[PDB]
């Protein structure tokens, strides 16, 4: 197992923009296949987007023209860029590992593919703060 | 024009135990990915060595469908490289493993109230299994110095558990339907093409 920590959270007008970070702590992204997850008040846990360690990538349907996913090995970092958000992706996002020596591509990406996960972060899409 | 006969697999009324897993040999058909791409109830569909997008592009001399039932957080120990109960003693993928994984939760067909104690995973092995090796012995495996002489007891353990899944289990402890792709390129002719290599 792994220790994993997301950044970026927080409260945003729809439209807006937010850039969620995943942030491994005692090892390195090398070897490793990071996702992206979020789970909806009252709702269950579902994949929003997935980066293999050959970078390629999975999108979820709802996400696919405004979410990026994106790879920084030297800095040791995960990016999810949100544009365009909506109040639908309010939910709690979660950043998950999961070793990937061999180079994965996805078709779809689910909770089933990773063993590590953080401990999330909130994201919260209204216009009546 | 026979198109390969996926849904016998991936349909099947009744799945294997891990230790014992299934498999079908796929060839002389054409692979229509389509049925795959379109049951929006996979949890997990990824391919190694080759792109889910351009599996109607390619071919190959045999396609390899294994098939069995094991629990939800056990998923990701069927990739290559991995360890764990069911890669070290059930099914171990090679580190240069082609083809896909594809699983679906199966709460709804292989739970039972009470428990369901068909589906079994092998708990003790001397040795690791090799990639694609199956062991269906029922041999009391020996823990200590003593011999066992076919006879449980201290330091003396039948080698399989079981599962009994239920229905109220987290979706961790829930049985997950599990087919494995090999993609095979060996001895010519390629048998099993996409319909656009086709
Ligand atoms: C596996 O079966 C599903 C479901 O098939 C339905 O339920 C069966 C019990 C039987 O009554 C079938 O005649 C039913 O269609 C298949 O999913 C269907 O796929 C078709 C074509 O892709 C699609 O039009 C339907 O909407 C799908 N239905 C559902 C409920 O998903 C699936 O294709 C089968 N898998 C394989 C590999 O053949
Ligand atoms: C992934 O992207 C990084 C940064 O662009 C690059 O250095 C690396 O070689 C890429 N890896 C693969 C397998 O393409």
């Amino acid at each position: 197992q792994v220790q994993l920590q997301e950044s970026g959270g927080g409260l945003v007008q729809p439209g807006g923009s937010l850039r969620l970070t995943c942030a491994p702590s005692g090892f390195t992204l090398d070897y490793y296949a990071i996702g992206w997850f979020r789970q909806a008040p009252g709702k269950e846990r579902e994949g929003v987007s997935c980066i293999s360690s050959n970078n390629s990538t999975y999108y979820a349907d709802s996400v696919k023209g405004r979410f990026t996913i994106s790879r920084d090995n030297a800095k040791n970092t995960v990016y999810l860029q949100m544009n365009s958000l909506k109040p639908e992706d309010t939910a709690v996002y979660y950043c998950a590992a999961e070793p990937d020596y061999s180079g994965v591509y996805y078709y779809t990406c689910g909770w089933t593919d990773f063993g590590s996960w953080g401990q999330g972060t909130q994201v919260t899409v209204s216009s009546h703060h | 024009t026979n198109l390969c006969p996926f849904g016998e697999v991936f349909n099947a009324t009744r799945f294997a135990s891990v230790y014992a897993w299934n498999r079908k040999r796929i060839s002389n058909c054409v692979a229509d990915y389509s049925v795959l791409y379109n049951s929006a109830s996979f949890s997990t569909f990824k391919c190694y060595g080759v792109s889910p997008t351009k599996l109607n592009d390619l071919c190959f001399t045999n396609v390899y469908a294994d098939s069995f039932v094991i629990r939800g957080d056990e998923v990701r120990q069927i990739a290559p490289g991995q360890t764990g109960k069911i890669a070290d003693y059930n099914y171990k993928l090679p580190d240069d493993f082609t083809g896909c994984v594809i699983a679906w939760n199966s709460n709804n067909l292989d739970s039972k109230v009470g428990g369901n104690y068909n589906y079994l995973y092998r708990l003790f092995r001397k040795s690791n299994l090799k990639p694609f090796e199956r062991d269906i012995s029922t041999e009391i495996y020996q823990a200590g110095s003593t011999p066992c002489n076919g006879v449980e007891g201290f330091n003396c353990y039948f080698p399989l558990q079981s599962y009994g899944f239920q229905p109220t289990n987290g979706v961790g402890y829930q049985p997950y339907r599990v087919v494995v792709l090999s993609f095979e390129l060996l001895h010519a002719p390629a048998t099993v093409c996409g319909p656009k290599k086709s």
